[PDB]
């Protein structure tokens, strides 16, 4: 339960996985009379550390921009490095992406993100778990069926995961 | 023209600041990549090192090139054109396989 | 294809990064092995010092290699794959034993 | 004595040496469901100092891959230059 | 085997890593002594400086050494053996004496 | 016995530590005075510099020496006795007046 202004009570219901997290850039929205980013049939990159080196995540990226389905990247610290080269990308339509911050901080969003992984039937993307990230093929991936992102809001329409290691993931947090 | 290209030396074009295409594919924002690779403008026709008859210059004017970026290479705008100075013992290759 | 080989130069692949199979049995993590061996790609043909006719470099292109890394060898991407110029003494060994 | 929310006493009697420490790494759990790593058959190391060095540690390491029995590290301090390589 | 030895430079084991045996007595804690002795394993044959025919090597492989550890001398694990490249001029002595 | 001695350098003990008389007078405490005076052991034999037929060594073994103590200069324990190992230029005198 929240205050809310207007007089009368409201229920609002979200719908799947949402995080509390916005577009990094304003330029990244693709439907400005929404004012939100709507990616249709993205791939999910679940990314670990500070990535502001499209310098070295370039060849999946490339293979993003061959394949031509739009991509959400989740991630904890980015420059302009990335954002900039996004709007070159995105604004002139070579690519179809958009950009998010990790929720929370810690640990904690390290679990999250597994939990994010299990649901886009993709892989939490890591150095420190085993990975060279820029390594990574595009079926080690997540994919879901259409993304919107505001300022504050992240929502995510129906993984591709598993269902039997969805409700594994779901019995295992239950234990 | 400069007013005559130095003993040793060769000028160069630098052969490009960013191939906008990265891997031929993704439009690249601030890479800010300075290519290596240059295009030979002029030679310094010889070398008089050893107290010898002028030892001619290692290649020719008008191939491409791929330099050593360097204190000795300098950047001068001859005319309207920038121009790198060096000796012609700064540049790494020209096509070498 | 780059333009030339340099003078005195060789261009040489690194020969690996990671021969992942440590002592030949555990599976590295981060090592971050930049092996100092390589593989010869090209060689700059003589060597023109003392004034002299132009030495032969001291062996050929083809074999494996093992340098130093130095400020000397420079990372070229040439094409699309990374290749290593250096003077052809900055080199270490081939294979002596 | 200790308090227990559970409003009945209840007693627990821990079996053998235990040490109140935990595994390093969430990775290193090989019983998800348990969430807890069981070797069966360990060897023990009983190290000295601080060790980030695999680096270093490495021929021992090669005669346990070999050995095929699971292994226990006590030790001061560990970077992710064991536990990535570990994982 | 290797991939060539280079040329001027020579391979050698480091001799040992603590004589155990203090002044032939105590048994040593951590002295940490790396031993400047050593043993040739290879030779780089000649040295063509001066422009002029490959002047032999000083002297020749499988003789012990004695060598100043230097930037020089470089860490090479070639296959399993550990083994150190150097010029041959980074000697200090053989046995002379 | 060493394994050689090197080409162009000597071997030679430090004359003494502390000449304990000082002035033939008084008993001096620590001074920590290590002499710049020497004795030399053994010999490199020649000098190969400048591509030419080996030089020989400005003098000979079994003189005591005077020398400059410097970085080219090494302290090495040959068998029990401590022996200084550095070039025959780094002397910079014997017995001279």
């Amino acid at each position: 339960v929240e205050d809310g202004t207007g007089l009368q009570d409201e229920l609002d219901v979200v719908e799947g996985m949402q995080f509390d997290r916005g577009y990094l850039s304003p330029y990244f929205i693709n439907k400005p009379e929404t004012g939100a980013v709507e990616l249709e049939s993205p791939f999910i990159l679940l990314a670990d550390k500070k990535i502001s080196n499209i310098r070295e995540m370039l060849p999946v990226l490339e293979a993003v921009a061959k394949a031509g389905k739009p991509l959400l990247i989740i991630a904890e610290d980015v420059e302009g490095e990335a954002l900039a080269t996004l709007v070159v990308n995105t604004m002139r339509g070579i690519v179809k992406v958009a950009a998010v911050k990790a929720p929370g901080f810690g640990d904690r969003r390290k679990a999250m993100l597994q939990d994010i992984a299990t649901l886009t039937g993709g892989t939490v993307i890591s150095e420190e778990i085993g990975m060279e990230l820029e390594k990574a093929t595009l079926e080690d991936l997540g994919q879901a069926k259409r993304v919107v992102i505001n300022k504050d809001t992240t929502t995510i329409i129906d993984g591709v995961g598993e269902e039997a290691a969805i409700q594994g993931r779901v019995a295992q947090i239950r234990q | 023209m400069n007013i005559r290209p130095l003993h040793d030396r060769v000028i160069v074009k630098r052969k490009e600041v960013e191939t906008k295409s990265a891997g031929g594919i993704v439009l690249t924002g601030s890479a800010a990549a300075k290519s290596t690779r240059g295009e030979v403008l002029a030679v310094g026709n010889g070398r008089i090192l050893e107290n010898g008859e002028v030892k001619p210059l290692d290649v020719k004017v008008g191939d491409i090139v791929i330099f050593n970026d360097g204190y000795g290479v300098k950047s001068e705008k001859i005319d309207n054109e920038e121009v790198l100075i060096m000796s012609e013992s700064d540049i790494l290759a020209i096509v070498e396989a």
